[PDB]
Parts: C-alpha cells; structure tokens; sequence
C-alpha cells in the first residue's frame, strides 16, 4: 500500500515568468494584461460619442458648410475626429486659444445650440447677405459659417456696432466671433467703410480691443487675407458686448452648454458603434478590468494604467511538470 | 438552473424537521447551497450556509447548535436538520446557489447567490 | 516528488494511492479550498487596488507650445516607465511567491503525514510513503482526514519495523 | 453587518424612473454587493451582482451603481411586475451572507 | 513533567489585511498612516505665516483699503487665504500674471513695505489726492489702494511723466503699477487732458508699452472702465522706468523682498495657533513621522505622501489567536 | 501549537515550564530580543527611506490655462495612484512576510528544541514535549541555553520509553 | 569518515543591507546603482554634440561676431553650454520664444546655413552696409550679427521692403528676424523714414504685424534702445513674406533643418572627447548597463534613473561570516 | 552551517571531507550552477525590466513661467522620490529573499545527505554527520554525487550503533 502526496497537473500551455526562472508552465494562470478590444467607438458612461467625421472641431463650432450634415447630440462624452479631418476653418487665420476651446468643449453634460442675434433683427443698418466667401463654398456657391455672420458696408455706409447679449440662461454661453485682416487697405474700403477700424468684445472678466492687421499674405485657399477666430464663456447673468466700426465678424448662434467631468479627443478612423463600456481608446473600447493593457496610452475614462509588457499574468496554479 | 425543492412538512413545536433541495443542471461538486429564511418581520433571514467540496460550514452566529448539514452525492440533496426549534421559526427556508468553491474568482458572479429553488414552505404552529 | 499528476480530475493537491481495494486520485478538497481562498484574495487585491480614476490621458499642443507638449511626454512616459518596472517586476516577484507557497502546502501536506503515521510508514524520498500496515481504504481515507489512531496500529507497524 | 434602506417607501407610477439607496456602515470592495426582486408568490430572483454586472437574463430596464457605503439601485420605467419588493445583499470576505428589509412599491 | 512551546497573545482590538489573508489580529501594529492633524494653522519652519484672514494676494499686495488692518511681516512660510478672500482687484480688471505673482509671493524670507516714490515730491506736476472711488470705498468714504497712486490732471493739463528709480537695496524689488482703461472718450479726456496716450514701463529686463483700449464694458461694481494690473521684479543694482502721458496708476509703495522656492498658497478657515511642524495642510498642522497620509492632497512642506487608504496598519506583531 | 498565550506577558515568544516542583511561563530572551531589533530595523527602513522633501503641492492657474490645470491634475493623480497602490501593496506584503517570519520563527525554535532533545523527550505536535527523565528547576534555563544534556539523564529516559 | 555541509566564504568587504539588518556582508554582490562617470563628454548615438563654448544659443544662432570660432556640422545630438557662455544677443531686448526655440534646435539630422536674401542684390534700395552699434564689435571694429543684416535708409529714403522667400527644399527652413525699437524718435529718423513705421511677418500659418514702441529704456550695454527676435518655421513649399516700412532687421542667412527626436542642453564645463557613450549627464558620461544612477538629476539620452541615494548592491553571496 | 569556509574556491556550496585517503574541501556543482543560474536569472531580471526610452530631462523656463517650472521641478522630484524609495526597498527585499533562498539551499543541501544516510550515522546538529561505519573516499564521493547505497552499509553501522 502506498500513498503518493503531491499535486495536479494538466494540459495547460500557458507560461508565468519569476525573479528565479523564466517560462515556467502552469496548471493556471491570470492574465492581468488586456491584449484585446472591440475595435469599436462606443458611447462612455452610457452617454454617446460627438462624431465630426470629416469635419474638425473648429469647423463644427462654426458651421463650416461641409458640417451642415452632422448632427449634434445635447450631450456627449468625448469628440472624435477622423484621419483625415479637415473642413475645419475655411477663410484661413489663427484661431486663437483654439487648444483650450477643445479642451473645454471634451465632455459636456447639456450642450444647445441657441440662436443669440436673429439674422433679420439684430443688425437693421449692415448687410448680413453678401458676406461669402470662395474659401468654403456650399455645392459651389459661395457660402459662410453658419454660426457666424460677415457684416459688410450697406450703400457705402458701415454704422457702428453696440450689440450686446444679457445671458438670461441658467447655464454658461460659449460665444465664437472673429477678426477679419483685408489683403490691403483697397480691400478694406471695398469691404468696409472707416478704414481706420476697431473691435471691441468683452464680458465682465474678459474685455479687448483689435485692430485689423491689413498686410497682403501668402496665398493659402484663393485669397490673401485672414481671419482670427476668438470665443468666450459668458457667466450665467453676465452681460456680454460687442462694439465694432469695421473688421468684426459677429456670431449669430451661439451655445449654451454645461461641462462635465473632463474627457477629451479621439483621433481615429474606426466606425462608431453602440456598445456601452467605462473606458474608450482610438484602437477601440477596452471591455476588461484588469489593472494593466499594452493598448495604445491616450485613453479616455476610467482606464487601465498602460504597460509595454508583452504579457502579464500571476501565477494561481502549480508547475505543470507530468512525469 | 432552477433547483428542485417538494414536499411542505408540517410537524409540532418542540420538535425536529428536516428539509432537502435538489441540483439541477451542475455538476454538484462546484457550488455550495445556501438557505434564506422568510417570515412576516424578518425578510429574507440568511441560514445555513454549505459547501460541496470542503464539507465545511459557518452556520449562523446567532442559530449556532441549532442547525446540522451533511452532503450526500448520491441522491443530490442539501438534506438540512433542523432542532431544537420554537415556533417562531416558521419560514419559506428558500434553497439557493453560493460560492464557486474551486476555482479562482475573478467574477463577482460567484458571491452573489442565484437560481433559487422552489420554497417549500415548514410550518409548526400545532 | 517527480511530478504533477495529469490523470486527476479535480483539486490542486491530493493523495494519490494504490491499495487492495483500487486506487485513485484523493483529490485533497480542505487544503485546495484554503489555497484557493488565499490566492483568489491575492489576485483580488492585485487587481482591485488600483485605484482607477476618471481622466483624460493626452492633451492637444500648439506648435508654440512645444516644452510643454515635451513635458506631458515627460510624464507619460516616466509613469509609463514606472508602471511597466513595477507591473512586470511585481508579476516576477509574486509568481515567485506564488509559486514557492504552493511548494510549501504540498510540504504543509506531507509534514501532516508524517505527523499523522509517525513512523508507521517509510519514506521512499520522492514524497511518497510505504507503508508498513496493509493499509485499506478505510486506514488511507483516515490518513486524508488527520485521524490515526497510533497505538492500536503501532503493534503491526512494530512487527513489520522489526521484519523491515 | 448593517444595511439600511433609506426611502422606505416609493410610490411611482409606470413610465417613470426610481433608485433604491442601501447605506453600509462599513466601507466594503464593490464585489460583495448584490441585489434582488421579491415578487410574492415566487422565489427571488437575482437582478444585480458585483454592485453593477447585469444578472443573466434581465433586461435592460434594471441597472445600478455603487460604490464605498452607499450603493444605489436604479429602475427605469416600473412597470406593474417591478412593483413587489427588493432586497439589497451583503458579503463580508467569510461565507457570511445579509440581506436588508427593503422597501414598499406602489403605483 | 511537561515543557511547551507557544506564541504571545493579548486583548489587542488592531486588524491588518495581508495578500492572502484580510482582517487578521496583530498583538502591537505600527500605523504607517497619518489620519489625525491639529486642526489648526501654525508656523511652518519656524517661521510664521502670512495670515490675510479676509484679504487676498491683490488685495494685501495692491493695499486694499479693508486690508490696511493686517500688519506686515519682515518675513513668512506660507501664505493662508480665507474662502470669503473676495476683497481683491476692487476695480474690475484683468491683473496680468497674477498667478505668477502668487507662485513668486508664496515664500519670503525678508519682505519689507518701501516706499519708492514719495507722495510729497516725486509728482510735483500731477495731481496725486484725487483719483479715489466708489468701487472699493473705507468707512463710507471713496478712496484707493495703499500702495498706488491714480494719478489724474492737475487742472486742464496732465504733464509728461517721466520717473525713474535706482534699487539701492541689496534684495530684488517688486515693483507694482496699473493701466487705466476709460469707458468713454469722455472720460479719458475728463481725467486726462491728452485724447490719445500710451504707458512705457520698462527695466533692463521688462519693456512694455501699453495703449489705453477705451470702450465700455459690463457694469461691474458701478464701473464701466477697467483697471489692469502689472508688476516686475528689479533686480539688486538696476533701474525701473516709468514713463507716461496718461492712464497710468504708479506706485507709492513697492516691496523689497527676498524670495524662496518653497511654500505654496493654502486657502482655508483653519484659525492660526503656534507650534512648531514641518508640513501645513488646509485642514491644518501634520505632526507626524509615517510615510503616509489620508489627510489633504493639497500638502505644504516636508510630509508624508497623500494616499487614499483608510487603513495602512503594518503588521510589526504577532498573530493574536485565543488558546 | 493551537494558538497564543496571554499568561505569557512579557516577550512575543517564550515557554511554559511546569514540574512537579513549579510552574509557570518565561521568555526566551535571545529569540525575542532578535525578533525585535529585526522588526524595528524593518520599521525603520519603511519609513526612513522617504525622500520627503519641502514642496508646495498643487497649483493654481487661469481659465485660459485649462490644460495646464488638467496635467497639473494628471500629475496628481498619477503620483496618488502610484503611490496608493504600492503604498498597499507593499503593507499587505509586508504584512503577510512579517507574519510568516513569525511563524518561521517559532517553529524553528521548536525544531532547535527537538535538536536538543533529540531522544530523552516525545513531541506531541502542539509545541508540547512529554519528557521520560525527571525535570529539576535547571532544565528549563538547559533548554532556553541550548546545549542539553543528554549523559546526565541517559538511559533513565529510555527506561520509560521501553515501557511502550 | 566524517563530512560537515557549510558555504564559501572569502575576505569580501563588500556589504549590503536588508530589511531585517543592516550592514550584512557578503561574499558577492551586484550593484544596481552607478556612482562612476567618465568624466568627459562625448557623442551621443553615435553623432557629436554642438559645443557652444563661449557663446550662448541666441548667440550662435544669430551669428554673434564672437561666434565665427565655433564649429559647423550637418547634425548633432545636444547642445553644449559652459558657466561662462553668456554672449546671447548683443543688441538687448526680450527674444521672442526663445525657450522653444532652443527646445527644437536640441536635435536636428539636417543642418546647413543657407543664404536666403543674398546682401547685395535682394535689397537694392537699402543701406546694408550700416546697422553697426558696437554692442558686439569685432576685433573693436563697430560690427552687427553676421546671421541678420540691420536695414536703414538709402540716404533720406526707404522705400517699403515686400521681400519674401519660396521654400524650395524638402526640409524645413528657419528664418529669423528682428525689430528695431530705438530709444527716442530723433533715432527713428536717424536710421529710418516713416516714422509711423509698421513690421508685418508671415507664412501660411504664422501672420504678425508689429509697430515699433518708441521710449526711453536703462542703459544697457551701452544702448538706450531695444531689439526683439523673432523666429518662424517655414514647412517646404511654403512661402514667408516679410514687409516693412522701418524698424526691420532682415536675415541674410536662414538654417535649413530637420527636427529628429526630443532632446536637450546640457550646462557643463566639462571638456569633449570622442567616445560613443548612451547618455550625456552634465558632470560626465555615463557608460552603464544598470537601472539607477546618483550621478545628476538632469541626463540626456536612455541610462539610468536617478537615485538619491549612496549605495544600492544587490546581493548575490552568502553571508561572508568566517568562524 | 553556523559559519562560512575559506577552504574553497570552487563554488558556494560544498562539504567538508576527511577519510581514509586524505582530506579537502570540494564543492556540489549541480546544486551550485542551480543556484548561480537563479540568482542571475534574478539580476537580469531586475536590469532588463528597467524601461528606458530615448528622452531629456531637465526644460529652460523664462521667469514668467515660475510656475510651469515648479510643475517640472514637482514631477522630477515625484519621480525622484519613487524611484528612491522603491529602489531601496526593492534592495532591502531582495537582499532579505536572497539571504533566505541561500540558507534555503544550505538546508536543501543538509536534508539532501541526512534522507540518506538517515540512523547510518550520528547527528551532531552543527552539519556535520559522523558515520558510525567507516567511509572511503568512494564511500563519501557516491554521498556527495546524489546516491547511496544505504542497504550495504546498515549492517556495520548498526552494529557499531549497539556499542555507541
Ligand atoms: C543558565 C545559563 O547557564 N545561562 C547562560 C549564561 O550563563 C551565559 O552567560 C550565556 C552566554 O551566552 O548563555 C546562557
Ligand atoms: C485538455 O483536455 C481536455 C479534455 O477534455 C479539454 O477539454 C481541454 O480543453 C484541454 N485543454 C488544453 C489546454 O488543451
Ligand atoms: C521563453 O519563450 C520565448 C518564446 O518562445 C523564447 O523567446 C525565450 O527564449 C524563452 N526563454 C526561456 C528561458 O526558455
Ligand atoms: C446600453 O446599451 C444600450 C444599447 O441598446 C443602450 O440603449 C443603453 O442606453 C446603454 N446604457 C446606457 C446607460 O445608456
Ligand atoms: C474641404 O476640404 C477639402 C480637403 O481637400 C477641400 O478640397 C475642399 O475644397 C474643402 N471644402 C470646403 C467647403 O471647405
Ligand atoms: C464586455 O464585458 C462584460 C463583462 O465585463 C462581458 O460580459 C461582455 O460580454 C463584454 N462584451 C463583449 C462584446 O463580449
Ligand atoms: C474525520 O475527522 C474528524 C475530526 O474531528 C472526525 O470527527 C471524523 O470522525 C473523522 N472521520 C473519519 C471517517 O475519520
Ligand atoms: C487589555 O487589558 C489590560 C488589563 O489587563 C488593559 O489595561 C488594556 O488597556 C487592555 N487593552 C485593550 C486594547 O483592550
Ligand atoms: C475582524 O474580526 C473581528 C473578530 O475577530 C471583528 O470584530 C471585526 O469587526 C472584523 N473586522 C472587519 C473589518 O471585518
Ligand atoms: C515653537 O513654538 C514656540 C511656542 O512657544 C515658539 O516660541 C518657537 O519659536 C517655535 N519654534 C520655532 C523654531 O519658531
Ligand atoms: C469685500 O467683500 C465683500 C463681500 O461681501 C464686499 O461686500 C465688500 O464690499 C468688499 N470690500 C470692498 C472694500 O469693496
Ligand atoms: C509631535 O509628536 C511627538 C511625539 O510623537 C511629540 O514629542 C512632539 O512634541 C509633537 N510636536 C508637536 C509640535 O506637537
Ligand atoms: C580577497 O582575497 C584576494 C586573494 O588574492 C585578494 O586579491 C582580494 O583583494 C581580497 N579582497 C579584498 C577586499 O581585500
Ligand atoms: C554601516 O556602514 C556605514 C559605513 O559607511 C556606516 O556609516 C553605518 O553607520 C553602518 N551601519 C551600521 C548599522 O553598522
Ligand atoms: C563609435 O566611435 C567611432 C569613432 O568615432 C565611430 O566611427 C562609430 O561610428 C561609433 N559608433 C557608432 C555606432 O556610431
Ligand atoms: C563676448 O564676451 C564677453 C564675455 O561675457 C562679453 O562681455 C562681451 O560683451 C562679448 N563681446 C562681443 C559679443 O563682442
Ligand atoms: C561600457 O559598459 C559595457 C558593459 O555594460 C562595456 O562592455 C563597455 O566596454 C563599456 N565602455 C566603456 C567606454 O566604458
Ligand atoms: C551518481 O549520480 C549519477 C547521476 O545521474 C547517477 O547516474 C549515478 O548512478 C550515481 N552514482 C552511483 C554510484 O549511484
């Protein structure tokens, strides 16, 4: 009669490293390194992804003429772009603080888009029609932004501005403007009157003035000029102003939005699916709750700390040694 | 999936009962059956706890030398022993799935308790 | 002992035997369930521990901006630097842990024997027992237990101690 | 273990939203919360493990979160099979299991 | 006659978890986490802080007059602002670099008030009396910062200023000033009589002109103007120029000071007490000598590292089992 | 050993002495002086190996540095993240390597017992030695010193073993 | 007859420490921390570093005449600086993002000084043979930075400059330039015509328009003036236009470039040898296979991290206890 | 096993041998390679986890920037102190774990010989077996190889036990 003590052993493959020895089969063990994904973009804490396709960010704020198609949800999680996205500013120019925008609108919890000066109200003494461009046109017919509007001289005149928002929301108002800078002063005269011109835009925290900077440019799209883009957030209450005699371009929607916990920016030609997960990367959403993933490290949510291991996995079994 | 529970006994205050549940589709050898007690004031009353692998057994703190479990392969049955008792003990006695108890739990599947058998109720009010 | 036993349908540990009756596997379910109890705390407290929050990894820099687009590489990379070392390295380190403690419970549950016979069996070196008694199922399921009742065995151990 | 269900009573009527609120007085790992429907006349049924995991065989309607001492259970729409009674349940590391006393529904 | 062996048991109620066991009892256990503070503010290094109570950074610096009863240290740790410290900028505008100037603030280890141009003889031909408002008033009463002078016309004519000083002090010299910036065209030929100016400031470091941008903006405070706020650091054997035809605010007082790289700005309603720590938390003083804390994330000088633990018990004991 | 004493006041480790002359308990100083200048040493370097130095954690800045704010957050989270998770790793390590040092530490002080008593006294296995020679008001200071002596009880203890 | 079991043991000094005691020696060990260096600088991966001796990066980079002593090399892998390099810019004044600036010149595969607007034919209504200050004279002889060339009348004229440059090469060309702001307007009409001068600068990215800000600043070096340096990246195939009235300082050379990988500058006066090391730390190289250094807290290249601390040696050895 | 020798250079592990053709140490090659093996596979282990990747440390600030500087300053430093911190503590475990697996193998060397030569020789307790049958050269060569013939040997070393 004998009795035999030692331990199981099976079929297993899989292999755990030590401090001692290396390739050590196992009966078992825990991988602790997501090597896997969904290959997909989902919606992040259950709330659906802002999709721009195409378009850019700084071309959805302004609708750009190729972003009339897109959509926008009230809410979103995170904003993704495309490879290839473009189609984001049209007339070029320095948009200015353009890295902090996006970084604002990441994550936004109520996002509507409110129309702050009606096109055929706000301005009775300027011509808010011939204000187009060649730099975007729409099926080839010369458009703008769609939350903008370029004011020109009507009948040589150009009166000036003192338009002004009161924010009765309850929630803050991002507001987009811009500067327009003339190829030379003909194009000035021709475009506006007072030559001399200045704009001026301010809340109660933020307050500047502008000049035109008139000066012929490289050539970039058909046209030797450029446009500086600008924004600010409106407290709810506060008083916004604008004031201007010549190269202002005045916003005509404007969005009133509450942020959210901050997220960020996907760059990523994979398709947007509905999936429901806590943690989405541009490679696709990560499905796992292990502690470590060799998954690309500029993830959003609440992710996984990033290792460049191969493989990590914990020992929970015995040597896999048959004899 | 869904376990087997048949036969309400009705007995006499001040004496033993004795109470079973049947497996469905396992193995029997990777879970244990657990018991919950529900009675007008208490809800659902954790009692009895056993494991089909160890043999061993945390009772309840307050019920401790009241209650005895043994498992039986052959017939797949929980066969609780209950003694000792009051009146105040009558209860559905509900038949329930526990912990995985064999192998490394990484889901928390396996502490929540599920596929709950069919009630049979024990009543001593004689 | 030489090796791990693939033939085993369940458990870690167990008491594989050969006697008059039949022979069989033993699978040791006590000391399986407790070592399975200890690692499924550890790699529990290895995964839950991190302490995941909510954030955004990645920041978008102008080309103005390029010593703090290098900074935010900086950091990237020093926590990758330090996540990896301490990942990989902790994994080496508890697989070595891991792995000398199961050493140890199958010691653990050969210390038990020899506890438990006392000199009623020999050691063949590669931890097996022969044993003295012609030992039945009933003797060996006894031994997987930790129940021996010495003295009324020890007369026949003696006997064949004395025959070797 | 100490588990108290705050609202006491939720009277709701079918198409909209309700949480169940369980308080813990110790801090625990999610992994150990769970919670179920009690529908008289059948047996519990489970609806949520490890604090969030979608039971097998649930619809969507029935989620939940949690997190530290305070973990909530969240029921969209209530329809009349939602208006029974539902137990939040505790584990503690050793095989000891609670449930709470739950709550009354109403339409 | 019989001899055992055994291990040292006692009533200790302290638990510690281990990777394969939780909640085990220890017979004496070392907590290597700091959850117990003073509950009050006290001096860090030795040194006292700056207490402003009611007042913030640009109030004491600019001289606020609700802040003119706060005494002035030679030197302190570590500043402590209360969480009512609106009493700033009075007069609305955007103060240039103030987070720098808190960042550099932070730590002195010799600060003294001096005076840099006297009120009585540097400004001979501008009016220095006026120049007090109703946005900051003292006991009913219009008036101005402590430590600024808003120069306006003497009568009819506002002279070139042109006014320059040597540091004869061995320490750096932060020097304050502001721009003002008039509602109306009006209102900046009311207090100076000169339509069009611009303000050079400059050392052998900082060159800056700057140009009023007049414009009216939200009422803030009954404001309709602006004031901006700028200040350098001269360096030990340079010179500071201040050269202006109008909207200029000048020193009267500027500070000499010996700076440090060490505390931060804590803002709480912790009260001040004496005791001699090493780490300032908002929540209060840390005495202790363990490797962690769950006390603040927000920590000030040589202390234990911010975990979010609860339990960090060392198990430096034995196994306390009954027997 | 089924678990502690708490007769057994001064000193982590000792031993229960009783004859029929006396009883009582008493420390093994050399064992428990080690094991406490070994567990301080231990303390000490955990927590004199910080690297504290004065700093000034968290910052402030504008709403038009927002990502900076956030890498400034990133750093943070990071540091507490890094440091929560080895910071509990390394006391649930610690914690399990001190408790089995102690466990190490008793046993082999038996083991060292049964070394010394190799043949005049029978283990039981609970950390109890059932002696066959009489025991006087020296053998325990024998025992606590090491070095028993075997000629001065010799056959005598056998006598009693012959017995069974 | 008789065999006893023990372990080497030698006359090793080498001792290392545990947690359980300290001061345990061995008989061998391993360390894991360096604490030597070869006390020479050298090239890194392979390529050489840029030793700028005695000038400073603006130095070097503008063509400072102490520079012309200074090596030239298609690529290098850092730049070099000593204690005594301070001969920056000549001419005093802020440069404009020259932190960046010397961010990207760190590591460059491609370098080469190309004559963008060639002295004597690009600008022929000029006076290119002025703009002397003695600020930085050459062997005493009244000389200007030999990178830029300083612009002033033709003799009571200065026709508007419109040059610009099409970026012809496949790799990426910087082009400097600087503003002129003299210390009053009798030297604006001393040097240039156009008193209400206007400097505008710009790329297909990049458009700036600047104006000259006449006033008095300390005399510095011997100028009551100022000049400020700016810098741009023109990608291939873009075009940089540079127009100007007055007040300009043109390039005559432009650096061709090709930006490689993030690097550094290290502040050593250590000298440079030729050996192939993996880092360069400031007091020396490192040549080390090891994962902790105590060495410098701040190295360029992949070696270790480091440690603030004396001795790390990892045991290998038994305890080395001779009886 | 209570000191080292200084009698051997030709590996860590041996045994002290005397006998009837001459003496001098030697040492287990086997046991010895095993070990060295290990520990390398542990040092190399610890030097090519080390991540590094082609970077700088250290950025220029202007003095507008005070506060982006404290940032980096505040980053080196957090790193600093982690890498200190873990470092030393992974040189204190390691160098405690070393120590052990040494006095591990000095143990595993010890019950290697005692599970042969079992009550064929006296047990003085310090390491050193003392047969009680005398033992040639090739008697001790085949101990030290792994394999003895214990049956050839009983007969004379238990008749000089009964006369010990
Ligand atoms: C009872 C007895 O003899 N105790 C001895 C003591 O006398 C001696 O001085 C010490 C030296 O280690 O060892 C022990
Ligand atoms: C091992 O063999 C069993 C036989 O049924 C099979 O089910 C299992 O998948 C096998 N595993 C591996 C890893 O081959
Ligand atoms: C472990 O396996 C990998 C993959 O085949 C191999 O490259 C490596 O050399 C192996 N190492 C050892 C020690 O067997
Ligand atoms: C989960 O995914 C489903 C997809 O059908 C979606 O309807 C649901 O809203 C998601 N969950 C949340 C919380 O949004
Ligand atoms: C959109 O972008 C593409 C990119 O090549 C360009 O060709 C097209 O003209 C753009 N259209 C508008 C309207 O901006
Ligand atoms: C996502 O993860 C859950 C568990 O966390 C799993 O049940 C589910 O199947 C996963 N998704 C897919 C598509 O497999
Ligand atoms: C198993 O051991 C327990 C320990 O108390 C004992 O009560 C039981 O009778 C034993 N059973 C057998 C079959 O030996
Ligand atoms: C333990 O009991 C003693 C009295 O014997 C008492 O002084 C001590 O405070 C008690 N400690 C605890 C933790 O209960
Ligand atoms: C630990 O166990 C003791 C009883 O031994 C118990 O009183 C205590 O509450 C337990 N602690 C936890 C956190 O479970
Ligand atoms: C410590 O506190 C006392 C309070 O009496 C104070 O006088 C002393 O100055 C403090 N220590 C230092 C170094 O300031
Ligand atoms: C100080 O702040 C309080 C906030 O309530 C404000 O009422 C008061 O006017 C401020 N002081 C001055 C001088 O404006
Ligand atoms: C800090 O605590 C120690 C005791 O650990 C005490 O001696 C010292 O006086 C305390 N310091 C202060 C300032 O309270
Ligand atoms: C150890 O002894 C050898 C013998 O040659 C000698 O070379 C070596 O230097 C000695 N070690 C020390 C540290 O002196
Ligand atoms: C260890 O040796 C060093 C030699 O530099 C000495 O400074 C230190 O105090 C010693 N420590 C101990 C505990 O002997
Ligand atoms: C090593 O140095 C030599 C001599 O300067 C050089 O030719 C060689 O290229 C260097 N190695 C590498 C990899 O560049
Ligand atoms: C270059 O060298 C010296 C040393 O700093 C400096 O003072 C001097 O002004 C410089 N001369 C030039 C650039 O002509
Ligand atoms: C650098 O160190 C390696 C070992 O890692 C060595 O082989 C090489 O010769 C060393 N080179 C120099 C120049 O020291
Ligand atoms: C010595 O060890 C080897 C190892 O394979 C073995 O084959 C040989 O038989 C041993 N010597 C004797 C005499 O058994």
């Amino acid at each position: 009669d004998t009795l035999c003590i030692g331990y199981h052993a099976n079929n297993s493959t899989d292999t755990v490293d030590t401090v001692l020895e290396k390739n050590v089969t196992v009966t078992h063990s825990v991988n602790l390194l997501e090597d896997k994904h969904n290959g997909k973009l989902c919606k992040l804490r259950g709330v659906a992804p802002l999709h721009l396709g195409k378009c850019n960010i700084a071309g959805w704020i302004l609708g750009n003429p190729e972003c009339e198609s897109l959509s926008t949800a009230s809410s979103w999680s995170y904003i993704v772009e495309t490879s290839n996205s473009d189609n984001g500013t049209c007339y070029p120019g320095d948009f200015i603080n353009y890295e902090e925008l996006r970084e604002q609108l990441s994550s936004v919890s109520s996002f509507e888009r409110f129309e702050i000066f009606p096109k055929t109200s706000s301005w009775p003494n300027h011509d808010s029609n011939k204000g187009v461009t060649a730099a975007c046109p729409h099926a080839g017919a010369k458009s703008f932004y769609k939350n903008l509007i370029w004011l020109v001289k009507k009948g040589n005149s150009y009166p000036k501005l003192n338009q002004s928002y009161i924010n009765d929301k309850g929630k803050e108002v991002l507001v987009l403007w811009g500067i327009h800078h003339p190829s030379t002063t003909a194009d000035q005269q021709s475009l506006y009157q007072n030559a001399d011109a200045y704009v001026f835009v301010g809340t109660s925290r933020y307050s500047k003035k502008f000049k035109p900077e008139i000066a012929t440019r490289p050539k970039v799209r058909d046209q030797e000029g450029r446009m500086n883009y600008y924004w600010t957030l409106v407290e709810p209450g506060d008083k916004i102003t604008f004031e201007a005699t010549g190269n202002l371009v005045v916003p005509r929607y404007a969005f009133t939005m509450e942020r959210n916990a901050g997220s960020g920016i996907i760059i990523s030609d994979t398709p947007v699916h509905d999936c429901n997960t806590t943690c989405q990367t541009p490679e696709g959403a990560i499905n796992t709750s292990l502690p470590f993933q060799n998954i690309h490290p500029i993830t959003i949510g609440k992710c996984p700390k990033y290792v460049k291991s191969t493989k990590l996995r914990l020992a929970t079994g015995l040597r896999n040694v048959p004899s | 999936v869904q376990l087997v529970q048949s036969a309400p006994e009705v007995k006499r205050p001040g004496a033993s009962v004795r109470l079973s549940c049947k497996a469905s589709g396992y193995t029997f050898n990777t879970y244990g059956i657990i018991w919950v007690r529900q009675a007008p004031g208490q809800g659902l009353e954790w009692m009895g706890w056993i494991s089909a692998y160890t043999g061993n057994t945390n009772y309840a703190q307050k019920v401790q030398g009241r209650v005895t479990m043994t498992t039986d392969i052959t017939t797949s049955t929980a066969y609780l022993e209950l003694r000792g008792l009051r009146s105040d003990d009558t209860a559905v006695y509900y038949c329930a799935r526990g912990l995985l108890q064999g192998a490394v739990i990484l889901d928390s599947y396996h502490y929540a308790l599920d596929f709950w058998g069919q009630g049979t109720t024990v009543t001593v009010s004689s | 002992i030489e090796g791990g036993w693939t033939g085993m349908v369940d458990g870690w540990y167990g008491y594989h035997h050969q006697n008059e009756q039949g022979s069989g596997y033993a699978a040791d379910l006590k000391s399986t369930q407790n070592a399975i109890d200890k690692i499924t705390n550890k790699v529990n407290s290895v995964i839950e521990k991190m302490n995941t929050q909510f954030t955004a990894v990645g920041k978008e820099f102008n080309h103005l901006e390029k010593r703090i687009e290098n900074l935010n590489k900086k950091v990237d990379d020093g926590f990758l630097d330090i996540w990896t070392y301490n990942a990989e390295l902790l994994v080496l380190l508890e697989n070595e842990r891991t792995l000398d403690y199961h050493d140890s419970n199958v010691k653990n549950l050969y210390e038990k024997v020899r506890n438990q016979l006392k000199n009623n069996a020999k050691e063949i070196g590669n931890g097996c027992f022969e044993f003295y008694h012609k030992c039945d199922n009933t003797c060996m399921e006894s031994v997987k237990n930790g129940t021996y009742d010495y003295p009324k065995y020890s007369e026949e151990a003696k006997l064949n101690r004395e025959k070797i | 273990i100490v588990l108290t269900q705050s609202p006491g009573t939720l009277s709701l009527s079918p198409g909209e939203r309700a949480t169940l609120s369980c308080r813990a007085s110790q801090s625990v790992t999610n992994r150990f919360i769970a919670w179920y429907q009690h529908k008289p006349g059948q047996s519990p049924r489970l609806l949520i493990y490890g604090a969030s995991s979608r039971a097998t065989g649930i619809p969507d309607r029935f989620s939940g979160r949690g997190s530290g001492t305070d973990f909530t259970l969240t029921i969209s729409r209530l329809e009349p099979e939602d208006f029974a009674v539902y137990y939040c349940q505790q584990y503690d590391t050793s095989p000891r299991w609670t449930f709470g006393q739950g709550t009354k529904l109403e339409i």
